[PDB]
């Protein structure tokens, strides 16, 4: 069932610790980037590859996370108008759809976005018995490009000062 | 006695194993320590140590961004 | 029926004792077999 | 295994039945 | 049965268990080409020649080891498209063929990959009831050759400054 003050209390701790979580995440993509280029340093480049792959990742999960907070606040804001009507916002569709997609995909890190999905499905189970893309698009299980590797290898080699030759 | 209730073969197994042990706990602390690490990256940031010890380097005499250009590039594809 | 639940749970804890003497009597017999196989008599070490 | 077990513990140093049944679906 | 969060942990496994073997055992050939070059220096040859055997067998495992770990790292890459899909990638087929292959041929010293083998062909037992040919070279159970021996002597020779004759 549907409670107000639980879904508003959840949200505020998502928004807290997809805030923890950035910080977190980009202080260990500082500490990651550091051994790409010791890869690089050391000759192995396919190895510092696969490594350029979990970062890309791990930036894309963090860019996930930042359009996740901007929806939950967003709900957190429109909270009186989720709380007054029964039919759905079109400024609350996109919102709401995309944090009931984007829970099972993200219910490792953060476990209190399976209570918000299970309250926005409770509110909303007459709709459901929209996503945004660029969100989809970041949550995607799919291997990043080899050219977004290797330019991304690029720069790594050139922060760090070390000769690295493409493909 | 000591030397039919511990053969050489007893001493080459018993030996083995110390060593494969001592792999596995040396792989133990290893995961160890990086979680120990993960866990307090937000007190120890990497750009703090590295200009730390490029200063300290310097008064001894020894003489040993990316972010938004990977963002923008993420931004192009 | 009381008297056959006493005996019901006397069985019981008569098993039980046995099994706590025959995992007793297992090590007994496990040192048996060691100081039969270190006086080297193989036999003996078998039964 | 048990004899092999507690001989190798004092140093002394002293499947089948589907091989079998396969040669009996043989022949 | 296929369990996805032990196939995860166990990959990080043999990743830390095969760093720590390839810093061990160049170690043990740092440690072992002096002891052939000391019997280049007492004049035994033929020794030397099967004690160079011996470590260009642990060198072309040290080359395994590495290998094995950029294969395992790609699967913890690709470890979404892992647990989304239930066919085999064609980025995944040689990965995972390979580590198969290895998991027999590496049950000694890294135990890890039996575990982690188990769980790919409980993945893809519809598929197993391909493999790297470098890494089935250096996992190949032959002789060196013996130019290769003699060439080994020789720069064994060359850096401790030893006498050697070849054939």
């Amino acid at each position: 069932g549907f409670k107000a003050e639980r879904l508003r209390v959840n949200l505020r701790l998502v928004i807290n610790r997809l805030k923890l979580l950035e910080k977190k995440k980009t202080e260990l993509a500082q500490k990651a980037r550091k051994e790409i280029a010791d890869y690089l340093a050391a000759g192995k480049d396919e190895r510092a590859r696969i490594r350029v792959e979990h970062i890309i990742r791990e930036d894309y999960l963090v860019e996930a996370m930042e359009i996740l907070e901007l929806y939950c606040d967003l709900l957190l804001a429109r909270f009186g108008l989720i709380q007054s009507m029964k039919e759905l916002d079109s400024g609350l569709a996109e919102s709401v759809s995309t944090l009931i997609w984007a829970a099972p995909r993200l219910q490792s890190e953060v476990a209190e976005l399976k209570i918000v999905a299970d309250q926005l499905c409770a509110k909303y189970s007459k709709e459901y018995g929209t996503v945004n893309d660029r969100l989809m698009h970041k949550l995607s299980v799919e291997a990043p490009p080899k050219i977004l590797v290797e330019r991304y290898l690029i720069e790594i080699a050139k922060n760090y000062n070390v000769p690295y030759e493409p493909d | 006695a000591t030397l039919k209730t511990m053969n050489l073969e007893k001493i080459s197994a018993l030996m083995d194993k110390f060593e494969h042990q001592f792999e596995t706990l040396d792989v133990q602390t290893q995961q160890m320590e990086d979680t120990m690490s993960s866990t307090t990256t937000l007190t120890t940031p990497q750009n703090q140590v590295d200009m730390l010890l490029q200063e300290m380097a310097d008064e001894a005499g020894l003489d040993l961004e990316l972010s938004q250009r990977l963002a923008r590039l993420r931004d192009q594809v | 029926m009381e008297k056959h639940l006493f005996n019901l749970k006397f069985a019981a804890k008569e098993l039980s004792r046995s099994a706590k003497k025959c995992d007793k009597e297992e090590k007994a017999e496990k040192a048996k077999i060691e100081k039969a196989i270190q006086k080297g008599n193989m036999e003996v070490a078998r039964i």
